[PDB]
DNA sequence: CGCGGGGGACAGCGCGTACGTGCGTTTAAGCGGTGCTAGAGCTGTCTACGACCAATTGAGCGGCCTCGGCACCGGGATTC
DNA sequence: AATCCCGGTGCCGAGGCCGCTCAATTGGTCGTAGACAGCTCTAGCACCGCTTAAACGCACGTACGCGCTGTCCCCCGCGT
């Protein structure tokens, strides 16, 4: 029936995106993932729900920061795609390596 | 005129200024106007951010600051965006900013 | 009977109703301002601290507390604050 | 047993952050590459979260333990104490 | 005559900067640019031989940084020249320009 | 007076410190690039120094004061009173 | 001497006086400062026999430098600590792009 | 006249000379060393000044030197400086 | 999770030119030697300013309830 | 088509008051950090000229920037 052109939703989505400020990431898989890399530095731990969000919240801003300066390097290789690369770059730059 | 705010014509209250710069291992000594000085300088910066706030929660139909109206405020201004560069405010979002490379033509 | 929990709310509050008398804060919003207070207060009094050790000072006095608002803060930013603040000392002092 | 629990990064919400930050189109090696990363930040913070929880001789990773980790690697976060 | 392909005194002369330490700049220039900028601050002067030493140190190791993560990205844009587009990339992800 | 003393950081210069970076072609446009750089982290650099000289009640600017102001900027160096 | 009873090189006493002086808490332990001095005693260690073997490298019997320079920044541990710092006379290390070289 | 600066000159001498008896050491390196260590005691001593106030504590025992290790140092050298640190305030402890 | 096709990545090529290289010409950096005094650093007295202790007082917090700003939405307005 | 602005509804957190208490304020003593004037002695500035290594400027062409194209498939859109 009706097809936008490729790029016209991902506008949309970046648009919709940078107007809200809750959370991206599904509560339950990030917690398990928490509870997982933490019991792999010590066993038997309980977390303060608060203690997960405030993970989340960091993370998530951590990622978004990120994904800004990785796409300003591909923009900077006059492309448009974001790659593995330009990530590494970003993060090289930063003294994250 | 009991209390310190009040003789020094400030809403921020000097007396607890000068308690956490005693209790907070600064120096040996705190002078009588070091309190006073900070708390006017926190009582600035905070109307400062509040005034940028409220007139965001206002451009959003809104009467209550909420945190993406801090960061609208702080972000937008060049000042506020530096003195909190390494800073997160949570709830905040980012400035909508698409690259021009990224436009249709 | 829960924990006292001091905060900054109060005078958030009172600043807000000086600069908007009818407008309003949420619960994560305030959490933020009074993030930022700490922050800022931690800023220029670690600041502070450390140009009384640099200078064989044993006391913090508001001179201290002026330099590191100059060293902290920008320019326009700073000379605002450094006003607000002798303004108040000045004030202090007399009465 | 927990295992594999990095997949629960889905490829759908990997998008969703890319677009927050303002990308539209993204390469397919993107998605195991940003678990990559994620999982390096989160053991960085919280190897620093848990080495204070340890110190206040407590079982219970506290928000106040991130609060304190996040101000460690300079990235500061509002909102949850401090 | 004699002549060397376009590169090659390049490379010789970045392997023999990499193996040295001594300052690269002259150093009056370095110093009476210095002076120049501080008065723009404060006027009437004075400066301590090891504070201008201090600062030339300090900015040479900047700018040598910044030209590796330059030299990054000229290569990312798969070129061998950097370009001040290289260096607006680099000092955009590093957070001092905006 | 005193002027245009930025561009007595030399082309030839601006190449040695782009050699010792690794750098192997060099655009024309990059060399002014450089002095504006350059002339923004002196000044960053400077005014702090200046600050902490002022606070000193000094008119002699010393190496303390430059290493303090580096150390303030997240530049540290050693080898000059550290 | 407390360096002696706790066998270091590092003076336990100044360690001790300076924690006091530079205002961190009210008290400081009687181990903190024993604890203090060996770590600083092992890192200033750590830098030295790299370091020492950096000036044998390059033919030299005194380190100068240079030789922390190339101690610390081949170091995958120490050049982490020391990201943020800068080396006076230290240099770079030898390190072009491969794109640049001729092929 | 003469003024009195203090530095760890002289253990940084006595420390080369365990590892490296026989190789000295230049002023400017020597000023380096100086920066390094005044640099890393801050570091330590201000992480376990933090740690302290954390945990509502008024004093900064071996165990916040320790936990302050931990969380600058990077793993090998955290473990190894943690063992330098046990060692040497078993061995005080054992004489006093 | 799959389906289907559209445009972006990437590789190949070719043109146009900018930058590396070399030499001759030109400029001022570096050297070390001398002279001058400003300003740092050391020094020496007096006392004002802050800690420190005790006793009195209200500024500030938790706990409290009511109330309205706004999250929620179903319909109609608009703008790509 | 998808998104927006509008008028209605609705509920729970703001923003306010109740009253208790503990942090601030007050009045006061003691001593010392540091202000201040006095003094000396380092090093910072100045200036000059003999030397020459470095910088400047131009000429030449080489190989790299980038603009073009062409193909092939890797993401975007969309229905289930």
């Amino acid at each position: 029936p009706h097809r936008y052109r490729p790029g016209t939703v991902a506008l949309r989505e970046i648009r919709r995106y940078q107007k809200s400020t809750e959370l991206l990431i599904r509560k339950l898989p990030f917690q398990r993932l928490v509870r997982e890399i933490a019991q792999d530095f010590k066993t038997d731990l309980r977390f303060q729900s608060s203690a997960v969000m405030a993970l989340q919240e960091a993370c998530e801003a951590y990622l978004v920061g990120l994904f800004e300066d990785t796409n300003l390097c591909a923009i900077h290789a006059k492309r448009v795609t974001i790659m593995p690369k330009d990530i590494q770059l970003a993060r090289r730059i930063r003294g994250e390596r | 005129a009991k209390t310190r705010s009040s003789r020094a014509g400030l809403q921020f209250p000097v007396g607890r200024v000068h308690r956490l710069l005693r209790k907070g291992n600064y120096s040996e000594r705190v002078g009588a106007g070091a309190p006073v000085y900070l708390a006017a300088v926190l009582e600035y910066l905070t109307a400062e951010i509040l005034e940028l706030a409220g007139n965001a929660a206002r451009d959003n139909k809104k009467t209550r600051i909420i945190p993406r109206h801090l960061q609208l405020a702080i972000r937008n201004d060049e000042e506020l965006n530096k003195l909190l560069g390494r800073v997160t405010i949570a709830q905040g979002g980012v400035l909508p900013n698409i690259q021009a490379v990224l436009l249709p033509k | 009977k829960r924990s006292r929990k001091e905060s900054y709310s109060i005078y958030v509050y009172k600043v807000l109703k000086q600069v908007h008398p009818d407008t309003g804060i949420s619960s994560k919003a305030m959490g933020i301002m009074n993030s930022f207070v700490n922050d800022i207060f931690e800023r220029i009094a670690g600041e502070a601290s450390r140009l009384a050790h640099y200078n064989k000072r044993s006391t913090i006095t508001s001179r201290e507390i002026q330099t590191a608002v100059r060293l902290l803060l920008p320019g326009e930013l700073a000379k605002h604050a450094v006003s607000e603040g002798t303004k108040a000392v000045t004030k202090y002092t007399s009465a | 047993v927990l295992r594999d629990n990095i997949q629960g990064i889905t490829k759908p919400a990997i998008r969703r952050l890319a677009r927050r930050g303002g990308v539209k189109r993204i390469s397919g090696l993107i998605y195991e590459e940003t678990r990559g990363v994620l999982k390096v930040f989160l053991e960085n913070v919280i190897r620093d979260a848990v080495t204070y929880t340890e110190h206040a001789k407590r079982k219970t990773v506290t928000a106040m333990d991130v609060v304190y980790a996040l101000k460690r690697q300079g990235r500061t976060l509002y909102g949850f104490g401090g």
